[PDB]
């Protein structure tokens, strides 16, 4: 019998591999743009080096491609099941922290401001996003330590005379193992972000959240149901198609404006402008 | 010895999906002929005239194409099965997608590309965008027949008792090539809808639109994981019953409520409300 991974010579993985390549190019576009305007409120809203910050694991996380190609090892399998995933979730907390930011401070504030204010003081967001960055850790080691970091082997259901290769026992159950936290982080953020579309309060950016968050909720239902029935070969690379577009409908679908108004709205972006939004 | 199966004229699980098919057409119809009766009202009008009852038609084929699912299968019923209910529903689908984009163009874009483009979405440039939906989706469907065309299969083990013969898809990843064109469409125009702020004092497409097509994947999405699950006798009725709640999905959202604004509401039915 003969062993099936991932190469370089297929048309669907130099596609996926075209795609992501595409993906951090112009996320590395997007993050000097922001640095040479780094003095200028379009960027100064986005709250500065926290950008900066989840630009950079989005940079790294588009490196994913090359070492999920190949044959694996226990390093891609930690790879693989851990360390990138991790970085995807960590921007999403971030990204559903500013939709409740958004909408509902003002509103918390004027009704509820003896229990909101412990939110507002001490460090509120960073222990928001470090509360959810340490459960989806814990969670993954958990997962990955029981079920191993060894790769691991099955026989095709067609075609038996090829075994397929992955980093991920029972893949529908780990599938969803990882992503039942960011689906509520997603129907979270949306669901503030929905309720703010009518807001221009940081250049409108409620309605891009909406826009991403629903690129995210249909891409993952697509990946759920297709894994619901269907077991071949292409499991092991569709996952990863899903990975990078949902790198992308953050990277341009929630970035990409923000650039966009910089560089062909900069009127926008003049103090006296920002004045009547804030 | 050995006796035939599949489903049967007159068996239940097709009977209560033929009621359902009649419910669905008979709305479809009813609204036609109310579209008919105030054709040129501001409310058909502003649902661009006679793109209102095309859609409408596209629908109630759409709807009788279930007829080809049950009975004894043929190699004609095999190969005419997707392609005679997935053409009809592009051709549908396309309208409301015209609809959706009137709808973006004049809340989400600068007046001056507003003024310029919406003149390309009316007349004879919208019939050339449903055409064109048309002739893609037929292109698919003419690849489908060629590299994944279904064939009768008759399958003497996988019943106890009796012969199964039922038509075989060859697998479900090359079933997506017909679907691809109309899910394509139909995240467009919601994409296009879902997230418009309503003007005071005037009607609001954005919702009708954004609900129909919120009912239309809900209801694609179901869909895959029962023809999975569902025993290999009774695959023609999933198949039957998606296509008929889709229908009933779109129907009851987008059409129905200005039927009912028709009858109920006609003081509504003003230029300065629709226009």
């Amino acid at each position: 019998r003969q062993l099936v991974f991932l190469e370089w010579h297929e048309a669907p993985t130099i596609a996926v591999a075209l795609l992501a390549a595409l993906g951090f190019l112009s996320t590395l576009a997007i993050l000097v743009i922001f640095w040479r305007h780094f003095q200028t409120p379009i960027v100064r809203s986005a709250g500065g080096p926290m950008c900066f910050l989840m630009l950079t694991l989005l940079l790294v996380a588009y490196m994913v491609v090359p070492v999920y190609v190949g044959p694996p090892k226990v390093s891609t399998c930690l790879c693989r099941q851990a360390l990138f995933p991790l970085c995807f979730t960590i921007c999403i907390s971030c990204i559903a922290v500013r939709s409740f930011q958004i909408v509902c401070a003002f509103k918390m504030a004027s009704r509820f401001p003896r229990a909101y204010s412990y939110w507002v003081r001490y460090q509120g967001p960073y222990v928001s996003m470090a509360f959810i960055t340490v459960l989806k850790m814990v969670i993954v080691v958990i997962g990955m330590l029981a079920t191993g970091l060894s790769p691991t082997t099955r026989t095709d259901p067609d075609d038996p005379k090829i075994t397929i290769v992955s980093c991920n026992p029972n893949y529908r159950n780990s599938l969803l193992f990882n992503t039942s936290l960011d689906l509520l982080l997603s129907v979270v953020g949306f669901s503030f972000a929905y309720m703010g579309k009518e807001l221009p309060t940081n250049y409108n950016e409620a309605k891009f959240i909406t826009l991403s968050m629903t690129f995210y909720f249909t891409s993952s239902v697509s990946l759920c149901t297709f894994m619901s029935a269907y077991s071949g070969v292409l499991v092991t690379i569709v996952d990863l198609l899903v990975t990078v577009l949902n790198l992308l409908a953050i990277s341009l679908g929630y970035f990409g404006p923000k650039c966009y108004m910089i560089l062909f709205y900069p009127e926008r972006n003049t103090p006296a402008y920002f004045n009547s939004m804030i | 010895p050995r006796r035939p199966k599949f489903l049967a004229w007159g068996e239940p699980v097709v009977l209560s999906l033929l009621l359902l098919l009649c419910l669905v057409l008979g709305l479809a119809l009813a609204a036609l002929g109310l579209s008919v009766h105030h054709w040129d009202s501001p409310l058909v009008q502003a649902s661009g005239g006679s793109q209102f009852c095309f859609g409408l038609i596209c629908l109630g084929l759409f709807c009788l194409s279930v007829l080809l699912f049950p009975g004894r299968p043929s190699s004609a019923s095999c190969l005419a099965q997707q392609p005679m209910a997935h053409l009809p529903l592009t051709g549908c689908l396309s309208t409301l997608f015209l609809q959706a984009a009137e709808t973006f163009v004049e809340s989400e874009l600068p007046l001056s590309w507003a003024n310029w483009l919406c003149s390309y979405l009316r007349g004879l440039w919208a019939w050339l965008v449903v055409l064109l939906a048309t002739f893609v989706e037929a292109a698919l469907c003419a690849w489908y027949l060629i590299a994944f065309p279904p064939e009768v299969v008759t399958d003497w083990s996988v019943l106890p008792t009796e012969v199964l013969e039922h038509c075989h898809v060859r697998s479900w990843v090359s079933l997506g090539l017909v679907h691809i064109t109309n899910a394509m469409l139909a995240f467009l125009c919601f994409l296009g809808t879902f997230l418009v702020q309503s003007q005071p004092g005037r009607y609001n497409r954005a919702r009708g639109l954004t609900f129909a097509m919120l009912a239309y994947f809900i209801t694609w999405v179901s869909f895959v994981p029962l023809l999975a699950n569902v025993q290999v006798a009774y695959q023609p009725a999933v198949q039957m019953g998606a296509i008929l709640v889709c229908a009933l999905g779109i129907l009851v959202t987008f059409h129905l409520p200005k039927c009912y604004v028709l009858l109920w509401l006609p003081k509504l039915n003003t230029q300065e409300f629709f226009l």
